[PDB]
């Protein structure tokens, strides 16, 4: 039948008797109103997950069947919205009212039916849209230590795509609900609620919502992908997923591994991760991207959670703390970090400027490890020490000022040719809003040739006539 | 409808309820037992309920030693779980795992009393003002400011100085503030427990406080519980006086590793480093609920013991994300004898945004950073090139740097037994002012002693005049 | 002098190489204790992990 | 016929029983095909692999696909042997899954017959005793380091070097000269970096000589365990039945290992050193000894390898390098430089480099060859810190060879012809040892460095230097 | 069974490596509790019961003679290590092999300053 | 044993010393593995002087061991090992090659051992 019995109960897990016909994944209900997922059929007893509060489900308590897989709500009408692993609204501003509702479990686009990505992700950061570039149907790592910037970037990204027809969804898992309020009110703030959504799965969440919050997340992001559409997925902490599934499997007795997670942890994250791809045209040509983030221990590169997503994603940005208690901000270690979609999730205008920066800058992180002291040495190593101080100082940028692809090419292509020799090492950073003011006059002329035609190959000349006369006649 | 106690494992015990009318989880039971022959001994514990077995059974952990328990005994079922009393009549007073008072003053007569176990508050009724808190104490006041109505946590080793920082603290912030205060001994010495209750006392600060204990003495049901009990009063100075409030609280890793210990005899699978499957989630339902709403404000101090000077051991990494603020405390700065021993690297909070602190204070902040920073690379470069062998940048790097972490250090006036010196007070533009100086090389010619348990700036050179130079 | 200070800088340059070789020979030594004490700490580890999973 | 019915499910593994107590052997395969009877339920169209035989008519089974969806009491059916593909010239310029079911949208596969996965390997008195070389036609891989017919080849590089262009160019040169076929075992692949590949074979006419077999990440651990299985299968039919030489590709050895040790987890196995099941070695074997080179024809290898952690002493490096015959080390420097293929001189080495397999100028050129490259390495932070100039003479004629002979090991590929102007060159073994001996003696140090730079046989480099 | 007649014989066993790898494998199916590197207590017994029955016997057993040549494979090339330490407290010495001396052409690569025979001395002809 | 009140006060003395200098010689050995003893001056370099002696003296050739290498085993008296460690401490045989106290019974083996080398 469709009726059960539970016989024990604990810790967020249900042992019941009967349910003869549950299905593997399914919803049950138990007498209290409180909905669980059958996650174990053993041969005379069903192991449930518990979705809610469990200190009112009592041993002899009846659970019934509700023949249905877990199902999120779908749609534009999530757009501005706060809700829960579920799909119900945490805000409070009234119901979500949607159109339609689907599974949470679907299978990744099969190989024949994606395409190579070619078209950029414009994040606004110079270190990471020069050096490490992201693609649409890309998946990147954001990677570190704590406290180093990660919740920065993924936000400064998501900021930055006011302009483009993107909806991005950002997922809260075992965040603090304090600071998922100032990361609400901080989109709020930037208008970049017009475009995004907020699944939130907070540290006093039972470990089953915080379970399937990112899946509910692709559901959410996907749909848009299945209608030719581009959309963005974040994933705050995917390590905080790991321990979440790592309580679940020790509390319903499966066998333990590595650092006690259960044998499926790699398949846990795979599943979630091939999701994200760049359609073909059969398809409609549309295009879902994810930002996972990991936490990692002491810098922690080898443990088993980040060395099972380093080998998942397209490439991963690294932050280092002695990066960041140095100045050095975002603290991304561009020696460690790489995208192997580089040339391709990039516009012909930033190909030509960052091949120039990946040689000046690699031949920087070799020489300042030794020669930083030494006083007298030979001109060449003079020159690329004095030339790659200058670069590292180009890459630092502040927080919610994420820049225009047009300026940072404009201002990579300055440097890289080094107009700024005769430049003090602390004064670059005022030659940076310095140039750009003298170029907001020329705005409505470089925005439409760098924006329309994207050749800085013809621009040369332009270029080289405004940066050299405009600050030679005011600095002699 | 009465139940039978049926297997003492130590700590944990098993009843049985014959009728089906079975007791929910997190319930309170009562074996209250008189001895019927010479043999026995009489008997009054309080047990908990944390799981339900298949036959009309449950496990439940015991507050009190389970010594001259006998199966078959009568156990009643209270009906809730560990109610404690809850009002004004708290203040003043000191109390016992189950809200019961240990001090001599007699019965507590408030007529009301709360679940120890509540649900924490949505995310539609929170609130998160941004304001400075002063200490008077030169490194917090600096390099990590204390957000009024957030979480600060001091993170140490055995003897680095943690409980010598949270008793300054209570004597600088709560004799610096109207309202009530609340402490929390959790699995604590009880010796450092009575020493506070008289301090209180001669000062008179017991009037607008109270204090919970539980000692290390006590069994593990006990000293994970009694957090939950110091939370129950402060939410109620909150949410139905309206009042804000300050909770100190020593040792939350006894809590932690309490629920470690009684874990394996419940039955559940172990997990890494030997913790229990539910860290995580049992430290957020504590900490969860100590946040300020749109009623009033939580002002939170922890002291978190890390078990072998290893930040990355389970009970303190689970803790790092729920903090407003950060304090590490580093033997390496206790052993040359720089106390309160604070890691001027590791150290950090949520006001440090240049939108929220003046401007020199985060420039001189940063400035501390990378000298320092840079000083920490180059110290060990030293010990095998030798000092000779360096720049001159490096050189005067070297030099300030030493002076700038020996003044980080001061006479706390808990501390005068242990410096032998009566102890100061130090207020932020005093802080700022001092500490600018040093990184602007004006004091180059002072020599690096002149800064150990000193106060403002200005006695450093008055010291270095009766050092003679 | 002339031969002094070339002589002089001849014998640190020596000195600089043997230092630099001595301290990459001391590297690779550690690195593989590293390895040997990384691996250990797994197996140990994971072997009193499942111990106790095995009595429960 | 028999039929079982699921008795328990836990994530990638099931529970069957057979109560007739006609039960199924220890590697068959198992399906379940189901129509939803209510709506309540889902159709399912699963295959299990067998694993033990527990007691009371109890089997149990990995799966293949997602077990969601599956309900107790479910009927099953034994198909009587292991999972069975197809073989044949047929499977030539098709993509398939573990079970031997087609990717492609090309409509299905009508082969004459259909293998089991799980077969013995060619014993003793099967086996060739005397080893010959594999001509690959590329100058540094034949010079430097042979490959062995019937060998296991370690493939060791960095991210963008040019591993896929070499394996192509490998692909077309033993189809074209050798006359034999290859096969391509995608081992848990990113399914967005499968989707470039068969685009690059399918631009580059490739497909006509391969088979592509993918098992991607997003499969449970149980079918990305059996995927190089499936390619073997697949390889072993034109050894034994068309007598032909044959190019078998694993993109990464770790991650069969990594399945392996995930599957012995999901089984209950007590785990040995780093968290590895106690059956590391065996599973190891059972598939490196069916590589061989038999009488007939013979099977070689090519497989890349992760290192976990820099350390090449973890229990997965160190049981695959016990069946390794040669090693192949790609380099960014080279990259960075200009030189193609990426393939470092001093670090890729081969047990079939003997002067008693290789003749003695073959070894006396290789000899040479790592000397004066190895030389040159020396001067290279010499002269970063000084000039050229002041090298002594003999120095600099060592310097200037270096270059020379560092250029003369680059070469212009066949599959490259989409990129550059560069038509594409093979040069055999006997040409290539030709050439290098010449210039080792200084017989072209009168000629530009440039002449030497992307070009084939040494006749060429002479003929590019008249041009100029 | 030639020692046993009166005539002399060798053994050699060309991994013993290998052979504790296979009896790991074992007692972990077997679900044996693991010791120092998964390898259970037995590990030592196992390479005894086998190198003891190698024996030079006395005239009035009719003075026939096993010899044994055992060899083990170690990553790295350091000798500290578990299975390697084991057999070198059994047998009689060790002969050591050098990987920089065999790729450097030094053939046979054997370190002649490491390596001793403990029975030695006795057994050469005094030529 | 080693107490004040169980053996000699010239054993408790020599066998005390003995270990200071070899402690000290621990603690130089991790710098002197990268930079070589040429950096070192005054008392550091003759510690090390002094301790490669005292390292060598303590090696003792045994009967045992004649199957092994063709030099006789010796026994050598409580007596005689105080005597030699202390006049090796004091720096009475400071001039004597490091070479001469291999493998020695007594102190008088030591001083013909370096006459018969010459050095
Ligand atoms: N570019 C920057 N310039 C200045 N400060 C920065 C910059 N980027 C990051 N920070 C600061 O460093 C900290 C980074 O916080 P963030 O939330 O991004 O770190 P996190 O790794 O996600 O931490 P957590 O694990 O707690 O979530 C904040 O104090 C932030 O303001
Ligand atoms: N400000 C200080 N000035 C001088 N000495 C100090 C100071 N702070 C700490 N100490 C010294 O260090 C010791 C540290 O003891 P403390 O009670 O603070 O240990 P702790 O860090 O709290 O460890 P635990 O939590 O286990 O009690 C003190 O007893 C005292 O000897
Ligand atoms: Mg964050
Ligand atoms: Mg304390």
């Amino acid at each position: 039948s469709d009726v059960g019995t539970v016989i024990q109960v604990g810790d967020g897990i249900a042992r019941a008797h009967g349910l003869d016909n549950v299905m593997s994944g399914e919803l049950v209900e138990f007498a209290n109103g409180v909905m669980g997922m059958a996650l174990n059929l053993e041969e005379n007893n069903v192991g449930i997950v518990i979705l809610g509060p469990y200190t009112g489900i009592k041993e002899g308590d009846e659970v019934r069947r509700t023949g249905r897989i877990m199902e999120v709500p779908v749609g534009e009408e999530l757009i501005g919205r706060v809700v829960n692993a579920l799909g119900q609204p945490i805000d409070g501003k009234g119901p979500i009212n949607a159109k339609e509702f689907r599974p949470v479990e679907r299978k990744a686009p099969g190989v024949v039916d994606r395409q190579p990505v070619k078209e950029p992700l414009q994040t606004g950061i110079k270190a990471i849209d020069a050096m490490i570039p992201i693609g649409r149907g890309q998946r990147e790592l954001i990677i570190g230590d704590r406290q180093t910037g990660k919740t920065a970037i993924a936000i400064d990204t998501i900021i930055n795509q006011k302009g483009q027809d993107v909806i991005c969804i950002y997922v809260a898992i075992g965040q603090k609900q304090s600071t998922v309020a100032q990361v609400v009110k901080t989109l709020e703030e930037h208008g970049a609620m017009e475009y995004t959504i907020v699944v939130a799965a907070t540290a006093s969440d039972p470990a089953a919502l915080q379970y399937i919050a990112p899946y509910a997340g692709c559901a959410m992001g996907e749909y848009f992908r299945d209608k030719g559409k581009h959309a963005l997925v974040v994933y705050d902490d995917l390590s905080k997923h790991a321990v979440a599934y790592r309580q679940i499997s020790l509390l319903l007795r499966r066998p333990p591994g590595r650092e006690a997670y259960p044998g499926d942890v790699f398949y846990l994250h795979s599943r979630l991760l091939e999701r994200a791809a760049k359609l073909s045209d059969e398809k409609g040509g549309g295009s879902l991207t994810a930002l996972p983030i990991i936490e990692t221990q002491a810098g922690d590169v080898s443990a088993y959670i980040p060395t099972n997503v380093i080998s998942i994603t397209d490439g991963q940005i690294y932050l280092e703390s002695d990066l960041f208690y140095s100045g050095i901000r975002p603290a991304i270690n561009v020696g460690l970090s790489v995208s192997r979609v580089g040339g391709a999730a990039q516009i012909k205008a930033m190909k030509q400027v960052a091949g120039k920066l990946r040689l000046d800058l690699a031949q920087y992180r070799e020489l300042q490890a030794f020669a930083q002291f030494a006083s007298d040495l030979d001109e060449a190593t003079r020159a690329q020490l004095e030339r790659g101080q200058r670069m590292t100082e180009i890459l630092k940028q502040p927080q919610y000022s994420p820049m225009p692809v047009e300026k940072q090419v404009v201002i990579i292509y300055a440097g890289t040719n080094g107009y700024l020799d005769d430049i003090p090492v602390e004064k670059v950073k005022e030659f940076e809003d310095g140039f750009l003011e003298y170029i907001e006059s020329k705005h409505p002329d470089i925005l439409e040739e760098i924006r329309e035609k994207k050749a800085l190959d013809d621009e040369l000349e332009e270029k080289l006539k405004k940066a050299i006369k405009e600050f030679k006649a005011t600095f002699k | 409808t009465r139940g039978r106690v049926i297997q003492v494992m130590g700590p944990v015990v098993d009843v049985k309820f014959e009728n089906g009318h079975l007791p929910a989880i997190y319930n309170a039971l009562k074996i209250q037992h008189k001895a019927r022959n010479e043999n026995e001994v009489d008997i009054d514990l309080t047990l908990e309920v944390a799981l339900h077995l298949g036959d009309d059974t449950v496990r439940t952990i015991a507050m009190a030693s389970t010594d001259g328990l006998i199966r078959g005994m009568e156990v009643i079922d209270t009906g809730a779980p560990i109610s404690v009393p809850v009002g004004p009549e708290t203040l003043g007073r000191m109390f016992d795992v189950l809200g019961e008072p240990i001090d001599e003053k007699g019965p507590v007569k408030a007529k009301k009393r709360w679940p120890i176990h509540r649900p924490p508050p949505s995310l539609s009724e929170q609130s998160t003002e941004d304001e400075i808190l002063e200490t008077g104490i030169k490194v917090i006041d600096l390099l990590a400011p204390i957000p009024k109505g957030g979480k600060i946590g001091l993170f140490g080793g055995a003897g680095v100085g943690k409980t010598v920082l949270i008793m300054e603290l209570i004597r600088n912030i709560a004799y610096e503030h109207k309202g009530f205060s609340v402490f929390a001994g959790v699995g604590e010495r009880s010796r450092e427990g009575n020493e506070l209750w008289l301090e209180m006392k001669e000062s008179g600060v017991l009037d607008n406080t109270v204090l919970v204990f539980g000692q290390m003495n006590e069994p593990p049901g006990a000293r994970f519980r009694v957090a939950l009990t110091g939370l129950t009063m402060a939410e109620y100075f909150r949410d139905e006086e309206g009042k804000d409030v300050l909770l100190f609280i020593d040792n939350i890793f006894r809590f932690a590793q309490a629920g470690s210990e009684v874990s394996a005899l419940l039955g559940r699978m172990p997990s890494e480093v030997g913790y229990q499957p539910t860290l995580a989630t049992e430290m957020a339902e504590l900490q969860e609920r100590i946040t300020s709403t749109r009623r009033g404000s939580i002002t939170s101090v922890q002291a978190i013991y890390v078990p072998a000077d290893d930040l990355t051991d389970p009970a303190p990494a689970t803790t790092f994300a729920h903090l407003d603020a950060t304090i590490v405390l580093s033997r390496e700065l206790a052993e040359k004898g720089i106390y309160p021993a604070v890691d001027p690297l590791q150290s950090t909070s949520r006001i440090m945004d240049p939108r929220i602190v003046s401007e020199e204070h985060y420039e001189v902040a940063r400035r501390v950073r990378e000298i320092l920073q840079r000083y920490k690379d180059l110290q060990d470069i030293i010990a095998i090139l030798g000092m000779e062998e360096l720049s001159e940048e490096d050189k005067l790097i070297v030099q300030r740097a030493r002076k700038i972490q020996r003044f980080l250090s001061q006479p706390f006036h808990v501390a005068e037994h242990f410096t032998g010196r009566p102890g100061k007070y130090v207020p932020i533009e005093d802080t700022i002012r001092g500490f600018k100086e040093i990184l602007d090389g004006k004091l180059d010619d002072v020599p690096e002693q002149a800064f150990y348990m000193v106060g403002t700036i200005e006695e450093a050179v008055e010291k270095a005049k009766k050092m003679k130079k | 002098l002339l031969d002094a200070k070339a002589s002089e800088h001849a014998a640190r340059m020596t000195a600089m190489k043997n230092a630099t070789d001595n301290a990459n020979e001391l590297i690779r030594t550690l690195t593989l204790s590293y390895n040997r004490a990384r691996q250990a700490a797994i197996t140990q580890e994971i072997t009193e992990i499942v111990a106790g999973a095995n009595a429960l």
